[PDB]
């Protein structure tokens, strides 16, 4: 039973930080800045109407 | 039996004292890492908040251009409210059905 | 229980009764031991007639006394085969309900058995020996009886053995059970305090049930019934798994204190409303444009397909003209 | 003879019942769930130990005035609304044919 409680102990922490874990793990490889607010291209013809 | 049940149990504590001794030293590392890392976590999350911008015209206060940008999006929204149908994702998933259609014909 | 031995020795004299020929068997073709152990254990006429014919097998001069005997006088057919069963040492002359089918069914059954023992199986079927005058065959036949009886019995009484098997006595059993066997007042109360036709079945009931349970506990643990042979790997590579996991994890928190904390004392960016209004007027705005395209590419495919069908009727003779030709042409 | 066949069954029994409680911390299935929830935090942990650099160097920028303060979830949305918005304004001259159309359908 303490063996149970130890394995539960261990495998609930990795179940608390599972939010913690993809969001450390998404600096570490990088879904990040991937999209820009970048007007050098929005060269906008207003139509005649 | 007994003899074999005594074996099992032999092998079960055998099995137990090899993962007891390797559990004990990881539980007593456990929350004293897990709060500095949560800790870690958001405190890195906080740098991602914050969009990266490229040659927009912007005026003052980053919130006072969002606050004016939000008066407009107040009048794109609902006008999206005054132009969509009812069926207007029926409508816009039809798309490449009427295509493929026309590719069999 | 008791009577499945009766009704199974039933069977045996009713098979017996085929192969030594009974015509009071001709198309009573029964395969049901009930109805085969009431054919011989019941009171009836046709098992009475079944007796008087086993009576003339062993003994032919007494057909002509049974057929001289109607139906009216059965129960004096009745006492002459009975009778004949006592000068035969098969039963007492008064017997009669024996004789009739009254008797306990194991003494019908030990009755037939030791009538169709005596009838010599027709190994050698002498085809011509059945009629030849009888008057003029017994004497020989009790003759050469008599001779085979004085040869028999001297050369059996002429063996060393012939006190033996009079007064027979056995041990296979060596000393080391002899105190065992010897054990008689202790162990026999035991041999008499079984109850045997329930130990027997109480000893199936609980097989049966352990038996259910075992299965029933085997489709629960089918997991576990899985041959994952490489146990000791596994648990090397989890012991192997939680060491680094440790040092791993000492490596965090010494990187943190010297490396992130510093850093990690920063206030948090004030959010905006604006996210979930970039994504309706984005989301809707695309869906307006898909929608948009799609009623335009649905008016442009309508009218495609309403020219291409006008061309393949138009262009030319046409298709609608020359299947018509041809059609024409068979028709005729 | 049936006692044979009822007690080596029981004991069968037995052994089955003890080996399906201890199942968590004895049988390779389970053992081996619990080494690849370590294994995949290893995995993980053996990187940010490698990227502290790179992690150092993002929570050392501190935040970004010339940014917009946006949660990451909504990035997408609102860098892409403007060349919606523009193909949109470009496309207005076509769209209203097409809602002058709408009456074929």
């Amino acid at each position: 039973q303490k063996t149970r409680c130890m394995w539960n102990t261990i495998m609930q922490m990795l179940k608390e930080m599972e939010k913690e874990v993809d969001v450390v793990d998404a600096v570490v490889r990088g879904n990040i800045d991937q999209y820009c607010l970048d007007g050098t291209n929005a060269t906008l013809n207003i139509p005649n109407l | 039996r007994d003899l074999t049940l005594l074996q099992r149990e032999e092998r079960l504590r055998d099995l137990i004292e090899k993962q007891d001794e390797v559990l004990t030293p990881v539980v007593t590392s456990k929350d004293p890492f897990k709060d500095n890392y949560t800790t870690f976590a958001t405190a890195l999350d906080s740098t991602r908040h914050q969009l990266a911008i490229k040659n927009i015209h912007i005026t003052g206060n980053r919130h006072r251009y969002l606050e004016e940008l939000q008066k407009h999006l107040a009048i794109t929204k609902s006008l999206l409210e005054e132009i969509m149908p009812s069926h207007a994702s029926e409508n816009a998933e039809s798309f490449d059905t009427i295509k493929d259609l026309e590719n069999i014909v | 229980m008791t009577g499945g031995k009766e009704l199974g020795a039933a069977v045996e004299l009713y098979e017996r009764l085929q192969m030594l020929s009974c015509p009071c068997l001709e198309g009573v073709y029964l395969t049901d031991p009930q109805s085969i152990y009431e054919l011989l254990c019941t009171p009836s006429s046709h098992r009475l007639d079944i007796l008087q014919w086993l009576c003339s097998r062993i003994y032919p001069p007494v057909q002509e006394q049974l057929s001289s005997l109607k139906e009216s006088q059965t129960d004096t057919k009745v006492k002459e085969i009975a009778k004949l069963c006592f000068d035969l040492m098969l039963c007492h002359f008064d017997d009669l309900d024996l004789i009739r089918g009254h008797a306990s069914p194991f003494k019908q059954i030990s009755f037939i058995g030791q009538l169709l023992d005596v009838i010599q199986y027709p190994d050698t079927i002498s085809s011509n020996v059945i009629l030849e005058s009888l008057s003029h065959s017994t004497e020989k036949n009790v003759v050469t009886c008599i001779r085979e009886n004085e040869e028999l019995l001297k050369e059996l009484f002429s063996s060393p053995h012939f006190q033996a098997t009079l007064s027979p006595e056995c041990n296979p059993w060596p000393a080391d059970f002899k105190p065992l066997l010897n054990a008689e007042e202790s162990l026999q109360k035991r041999a008499t305090q079984s109850s045997k036709g329930k130990d027997m079945s109480n000893s199936v009931e609980a097989l049966l049930e352990i038996s259910s349970s075992l299965k029933a506990l085997k489709e629960e643990c089918v997991d576990l019934c899985s041959s994952v042979t490489d146990g000791d790997k596994v648990i090397q590579s989890l012991r192997l798994a939680l060491t680094d996991f440790h040092q791993l994890t000492i490596a965090f928190n010494q990187i943190y204190a010297n490396e992130f904390q510093e850093h990690c004392g920063h206030p948090a960016p004030h959010m905006s409303p604006m996210g979930p209004f970039f994504q309706f007027v984005h989301q809707s705005l695309s869906t307006c444009f898909k929608e948009l395209e799609s009623i335009a590419q649905f008016t442009e495919t309508s009218e495609n397909i309403v020219d291409v069908v006008r061309e393949r009727h138009q262009s030319k003779s046409t298709l609608c003209e020359k299947m018509k030709e041809l059609r024409q042409s068979y028709e005729a | 003879e049936i006692k044979a066949e009822i007690n080596q069954k029981s004991l069968e029994l037995e052994l089955l019942r003890l080996e399906k409680e201890t199942a968590d911390i004895t049988h390779p299935l389970y053992l081996g769930q619990k080494h690849q929830a370590l294994q995949a935090m290893n995995s993980h942990l053996e990187a940010v130990l490698r990227e502290k650099r790179s992690l150092r160097q993002r929570l050392a920028q501190p935040v970004c005035q010339e940014n917009l303060p946006i949660e990451a979830s909504y990035h997408r949305f609102t860098a892409e609304l403007l060349p919606l918005a523009v193909n949109f304004i470009e496309k207005l001259e076509i769209y209203i044919k097409t809602i002058q159309t709408i009456p074929k359908i």
